[PDB]
């Protein structure tokens, strides 16, 4: 009885991981790595978003 | 034209990419402002030469 609630919150983690998203980007599924804001008016301003797989 | 200020295919499908045209806009921004500038001070040689010769 603990293992079917400990079964369905680890499914909702990763329902949280594949489901959130931006603009219909993944973030938090672990592939929004080196994606860089673009933070100023030259060539190359960077900020890198960088997310591991949760 | 477009291919004389380097601004012929700007291509804006990555960071990477979409920096190479931001470098290339900022470019062409500096070639039609020197244009403007001999231009200019072409236009001030004939107010000076109308100025003289009437």
């Amino acid at each position: 009885a603990v293992q079917q609630e400990i079964n369905q919150l680890a499914s909702e983690i990763t329902r949280i991981a594949s489901t959130t998203q931006f603009n219909t980007m993944n973030l938090i599924d672990g592939n929004f790595t080196s994606k860089k804001l673009q933070v100023g008016s030259l060539c190359g301003q960077a900020i890198t978003i960088d997310i591991s797989d949760m | 034209s477009a291919t004389g200020l380097g601004v012929s295919g700007l291509v804006v499908s990555s960071f990477s990419a979409a920096g190479k045209a931001m470098s290339a806009a900022q470019d062409a921004i500096s070639y039609v402002s020197s244009m403007r500038s001999k231009l200019g001070a072409l236009q001030n040689r004939l107010e000076h030469t109308i100025s003289n010769l009437d």
